């Protein structure tokens, strides 16, 4: 019923700077407001409380404040362990929501994505499907867009993606996509194409591959 | 000292009762102020309130769901319960037990989460992994395995048997629309290797006791 929204998915930052992570109530809720930090793996940990109390034992250089509709929490110098994903809670009325979350992650230099092709396998041939993966590989900032083109024509709806956490030691992101079809379909067709564009490329990227 | 720690069934299928309970030590539930409650989360997804109880045993319920759920204490050993009649596919989420508590100024904030107890909701059926090479190409090379349809998660990926770690990336398992999960572990190596180094990607799925060693070769 409150809608609590955090306009940033993710924010970058570097170590020992200063950021602040927004959230904006759809209702007013006085300023009982609740911030959770989420590492991954383990569990929410609560930060702050009514706005601006911090809870006991957290360390100083977390602060939240705001009122009405408007949140904000504050780090004063992002220490490495910091980053993590950001709730804020309403705890003014039933039912009790939550905003989308904001992923703090890290700055770095730009690095391009590496792309791969994987043609299917005999061994899964075999067996009736053709998986054809895509690759791109240790990439940063996390924003990357691809294509697949069967016989250069744009492929929709049958493929699969998935993106790892930001590496803890290159601070890079990688991706894989699987593109699935029949074994039928795969054979009717020539060239199959993944192409890549992001901040890093001066020109799209393609790699490809002709069956068999 | 707070602990609170959470069982449950693991794997369900739709329409079945899922029951949790959350045990608790370091504060008895009959202070006042205390509640003991249930909050939700989808993989990769963001936090849901379900449910909690009051000392006073005054209960509250997320609407959108209170004809489903159920909430309950046994003071006598230190323990909540939660059922969700009637699950489905969206019920898959990791649950967690929360204390909330009552301030001066205002309460329903959760000041203590347990480790959180992993449920899956499917008609699948337990099954291993299809484990197919993702082979090299013809600087640097990129290997991988595809690990497909299986079920439920998790799979862990090793390669080498553990000595090759450097440049590994597992990513995220997808669900297929055959309810079953499929996953890609790769690795980037010296293409000067390709004709000397064996690569062996090692699959561990647990739930089925199954392990598959794939040799990844060019081709």
């Amino acid at each position: 019923d409150i809608v609590m929204t955090q306009p940033h998915k993710f924010m970058s930052t570097s170590v020992e700077d200063r950021v602040t992570i927004t959230c904006k109530a759809s209702q007013d809720v006085i300023f009982d407001v609740a911030w959770y930090q989420q590492k991954p793996g383990q569990s929410p940990k609560l930060l702050i409380y009514s706005a601006s109390s911090r809870v006991s034992g957290v360390p100083d250089r977390f602060t939240g404040s705001g009122s009405g509709t408007d949140f904000t929490f504050t780090i004063s110098s992002v220490q490495a362990e910091d980053l993590a994903v950001y709730y804020c809670q309403q705890h003014y009325s039933t039912p009790y929501t939550f905003g989308g979350g904001t992923t703090l992650e890290i700055k770095r230099t730009v690095a391009a994505p590496s792309v791969f092709i994987f043609p299917p396998s005999d061994e899964q041939l075999k067996s009736g499907t053709a998986s054809v993966v895509c690759l791109l590989n240790n990439f940063y900032p996390r924003e990357a867009k691809y294509q697949w083109k069967v016989d250069n024509a744009l492929q929709s709806g049958n493929s699969q993606e998935s993106v790892t956490e930001q590496d803890s030691k290159d601070s890079t992101y990688s991706l894989s996509s699987t593109l699935t079809l029949s074994k039928a379909d795969y054979e009717k067709h020539k060239v199959y194409a993944c192409e890549v564009t992001h901040q890093g490329l001066s020109s799209p990227v393609t790699k490809s591959f002709n069956r068999g | 000292q707070v602990t609170l720690k959470e069982s449950g069934p693991g794997i369900l299928q739709p329409s079945q009762t899922l029951s949790l309970t959350c045990s608790f030590s370091g504060f008895s539930l009959s202070t006042s102020g205390m509640g003991l409650g249930w909050i939700r989360q989808p993989s990769g997804k963001g936090l849901e309130w379900l449910t909690h109880i009051w000392w006073d045993d005054i209960k509250r319920y997320n609407p959108d769901l209170r004809s489903r759920l159920t909430i309950s204490k046994d003071t006598s050993s230190s323990q909540i319960f939660l059922k969700i009649a009637s699950v489905d596919t969206a019920d898959t989420a990791t649950y967690y037990c929360a204390r909330i508590v009552e301030g001066s100024y205002s309460s329903s904030y959760f000041d203590v989460w347990g480790a959180g107890t992993t449920v899956t909701v499917s008609s699948a059926s337990t099954k291993g992994p299809s484990v197919f090479p993702l082979a090299p190409s013809s600087g640097t090379a990129a290997l991988g395995c595809l690990v497909k349809d299986y079920f439920p998660e998790p799979v862990t990926v090793s390669w080498n048997s553990g000595a090759l770690t450097s440049g590994v990336h597992t990513f995220p398992a997808v669900l297929q629309s055959s309810g079953l999960y499929s996953l890609s572990s790769v690795v980037t190596v010296p293409s000067s290797s390709l004709g000397t180094q064996t690569y062996i990607c090692n699959v561990n799925h647990k739930p089925s006791n199954t392990k598959v060693d794939k040799r990844v070769e060019p081709k």
